[PDB]
């Protein structure tokens, strides 16, 4: 479960950097 | 022991609270930004890529007008630092020492 | 409970004194940063948005409407300084609504 | 913008000793022992 | 002590701003500070900017040395005198309501206990709430007792302490009483532990409190907020702002 | 003996005309002091009234009176720190210095009492420091810092221009409850004004001089009508050494 917190939030940060280029350019 | 006033089974669908806490800010932000978390103020600032400190200081001196000039900047820094880890800077450090 | 209430008094007074914040008074700043990282900004675009939020601060006023002239519908808007401008005068606009105890200057 | 002074009729709800009780009841329900650190 | 300096200084700032609030007030002579505070209160940052070459803006003149500075009074500004006015007006209003609610040599509780008993259950609850709110003061200042209109059924006679002098008009409240918690008050109490020698004023003034006068105040508000010209002006402004909204939304077609 | 002689009393070159009443009354006091001091050490808390580095037997010379400074120090600051140790001892912010309670319960309503207490506490600390019994001539690393800012085709009266600005913002504060600090904003100086409930650390500035314009701060010495004379007198008892050696670490 600790790794699960860490996984969920790192993939959310990946999603954020994906949404960066997909929304502004 | 579960610390005092720290709620365990608190969700996001659980309505938002009112206390200006690091936990409160962080969970409200979890609702708000969806998933953005910064390891400091400066991760946010590297994300914003060229927005200086004053570039938000003026924004907030406008946004809430009863705030004074440097106090706008302070709200800036503080919400950063509260959704982050507090910053390592000679500003805060000379504050601590002088004080 | 005693101390928590005495702060809950000062937690009202400092708020109504303006320079103090809370959850739905800083949640907009959580939104500021949210969309600043969502729809990226350059500095001068930030200064344009800041002047936007200083023109939506001391003059923006509520009760905004929209058309669906054949059909129209109106509902209330976000805060400002002007909603204080209108709540300081009983919402009458005439600052001489206090017909009671008060000193006068002639 | 969201001015602070405006939302008041809620900020005296606190310093009213009616919500002091209705939230100190919650704080007392919470001071007890709990065996769940996270969800 | 107010007629010493503030009542002597205010009437020299009143005649010079009554121009700049002509759209608010074109009356002339009959302006109570309860009108100066309300209109000449919301001291703007962009609307009431400092007028070019302002000395209390350029940090060359103290905001307290305006009503004597004729060189400013010649070409004044709005906020650069709206604040000075919003302080002195408010100060004299505090002292007004002060001497008016303090003249309690007369032992007259009235059907005022009825009001407060409806609101609490007991009137000692009231004296206690009122002493707590003034002792628990974030600043040496002024406490107020006021009227609210959104729950005026039973839950009305509501106390609140405000900043140093900001009177509960600027949030649209109807003041009914004051209490003097300022440092000039506490230093007078000293002449005889702060958390004690301000309860020595809380539960002292809530007994020196002339409640009769305040009952005239409560019925004054129960007449203002219960008259019809209130509905008139409120519906008028509610249509004025609604039309100003509709015309603006139908602009750029 | 210094450790037993009660915390306010004053031993003397005893007069030897010490009457029985003369002795019995002071013992009655000392026994009162004893239990109030065995009471202080359980009413007590994390923070304490900062000691001052100078005598205040009489008044801080040519600025303030013995009675006036003992008013502020003994009652109002002791009040501030006492309510601070009422308020922080026992909340999620307990027992880290003012420099972290200020900054982590700053700009907040739901902890407004907390932040107000904290900032006022510091404020008193710094006024205390910034005084000095007979004034420090503005030093040579400092006067030039003020030349770089407030020299406009000027003469040796540039620190006088800064004193001018001091008095100016003293009086441009009107509530008569607050603090006027000369600071260093991280880019330049500016005499900032201060409500009751704020400090230069809530304002993120480097406090370089601390003035106390609370109505109570001079009510007894000159009254509210002598505020200009006070904002002047404060400069025969300010500490520009404190000012300057804070400014230098401020810059670099
Ligand atoms: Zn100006």
């Amino acid at each position: 479960q600790t790794d699960r917190i860490r996984r969920y939030f790192k993939e959310l940060e990946e999603l954020q950097k994906n949404a960066s280029n997909g929304a502004r350019g | 022991y579960v610390p005092a006033g720290h709620n365990t089974l608190s969700s996001l669908r659980h309505e938002l609270r009112l206390e200006l806490t690091a936990q409160s800010l962080k969970e409200a932000w979890m609702r708000i930004s969806g998933g953005i978390y910064f390891q400091s103020a400066d991760d946010y600032y590297a994300s914003v890529d060229g927005l200086d400190a004053e570039q938000l200081g003026e924004v907030l001196a406008a946004l809430f007008p009863y705030l004074s000039t440097y106090e706008a900047q302070a709200l800036v820094q503080c919400t950063l630092d509260s959704i982050s880890k507090p910053m390592n800077t000679a500003s805060r450090q000379l504050s601590r020492t002088i004080t | 409970a005693v101390k928590k209430r005495v702060a809950a008094v000062q937690a009202e007074e400092a708020k109504l004194s303006g320079r103090f914040i809370t959850m739905r008074e800083a949640t907009v700043v959580l939104n500021v940063l949210a969309q600043l990282h969502r729809e990226q900004l350059t500095p001068h675009q930030v200064t344009l948005l800041a002047r936007e939020q200083h023109q939506a601060t001391e003059k923006a006023s509520g009760l905004t409407a929209t058309v669906s002239y054949q059909v129209e519908v109106k509902h209330s808007a976000r805060d400002s300084v002007r909603q204080l401008h209108e709540k300081s005068t009983d919402d009458t606009g005439s600052p001489d609504w206090y017909t009671g105890a008060s000193p006068v200057y002639n | 913008a969201q001015l602070p002074q405006m939302d008041w009729e809620h900020m005296s709800a606190r310093s009213s000793s009616d919500a002091i009780r209705e939230e100190m009841h919650r704080l007392v329900e919470g001071d007890a022992v709990q065996h769940q650190r996270v969800f | 002590g107010r007629a010493a300096l503030v009542a002597s200084e205010l009437q020299k700032l009143v005649p010079v701003l009554l121009p700049l609030l002509d759209p608010p007030i074109a009356k002339g002579v009959n302006v109570s500070a309860a009108q100066l505070i309300v209109a000449s209160g919301h001291t703007s940052r962009r609307n009431d900017v400092h007028l070019p070459d302002c000395p209390v803006m350029a940090h060359a003149l103290p905001l307290t040395a305006l009503a004597e500075h004729s060189a400013f009074l010649r070409h004044p500004c709005r906020a650069c005198l709206k604040r000075r006015v919003h302080f002195l007006s408010s100060e004299h209003f505090c002292m007004h309501l002060e001497e008016k609610c303090s003249q309690g040599g007369g032992g007259m509780p009235a059907e005022w206990e009825s009001i407060a008993a409806g609101q609490f259950g007991l009137f000692t609850h009231f004296t206690d709430e009122f002493v707590m709110y003034a002792t628990s003061r974030r600043e040496p200042g002024w406490t107020w007792l006021v009227y609210d209109k959104e729950r005026p059924e039973g839950h009305r006679l509501v106390v609140v302490n405000f900043p140093a002098n900001r009177v509960p008009l600027v949030l649209g409240l109807w003041p009914l009483a004051v209490i003097n918690m300022t440092e000039s008050r506490l230093l007078s109490a000293i002449g005889a532990s702060l958390s004690s020698i301000r309860a020595q004023v809380a539960q002292e003034a809530v007994l020196k409190m002339n409640w009769g006068f305040v009952l005239q105040q409560w019925k004054q508000a129960e007449s203002y907020y219960e008259s019809a010209e209130r509905e008139r002006k409120v519906q008028a402004q509610r249509t004025k702002m609604e039309r100003e909204a509709a015309l603006a939304e139908m602009s750029k077609l | 003996y210094h450790a037993y002689v009660p915390k306010g009393a004053l031993l003397k070159t005893d007069m030897l005309a010490s009457s029985p009443q003369l002795v019995t009354a002071v013992f009655r006091e000392t026994e009162a002091a004893a239990e109030r001091a065995d009471r202080a050490n359980d009413y007590a808390g994390f923070f304490s009234r900062p000691r001052l580095n100078y005598p205040v037997a009489s008044g801080i010379p040519a600025f303030i009176s013995r009675r006036q400074f003992d008013v502020q120090y003994n009652i109002f600051h002791h009040d501030a720190v006492a309510t601070l140790n009422r308020h922080t001892l026992g909340t999620s912010l307990e027992g880290h210095s003012l420099e972290t309670v200020i900054r982590r319960a700053s700009f907040d309503a739901t902890q407004a009492a907390v932040h107000t207490a904290a900032a006022e506490h510091f404020n008193y600390c710094f006024f205390y420091k910034s005084l000095r019994p007979w004034g420090t001539a503005v030093p040579k690393q400092l006067r030039e810092a003020f030349q770089l800012q407030y020299g406009r085709d000027g003469s040796v009266d540039v620190v006088e221009e800064v004193k001018r600005l001091f008095t100016v913002v003293v009086l441009s504060h009107q509530e008569r409850c607050g603090w006027v600090y000369l600071v260093w904003t991280g880019k330049q100086f500016d005499v900032v004004e201060f409500p009751h409930g704020a400090c230069p650390i809530g304002s993120d500035l480097i406090p370089l001089l601390a003035i106390n314009v609370h109505e109570g701060a001079y009510s007894l010495d000159y009254g509210p009508s002598g505020l200009e004379q006070y904002a002047q007198n404060y400069f025969r008892a300010c500490n520009w050494f404190l000012a300057e050696r804070y400014y230098l670490q401020a810059t670099g």
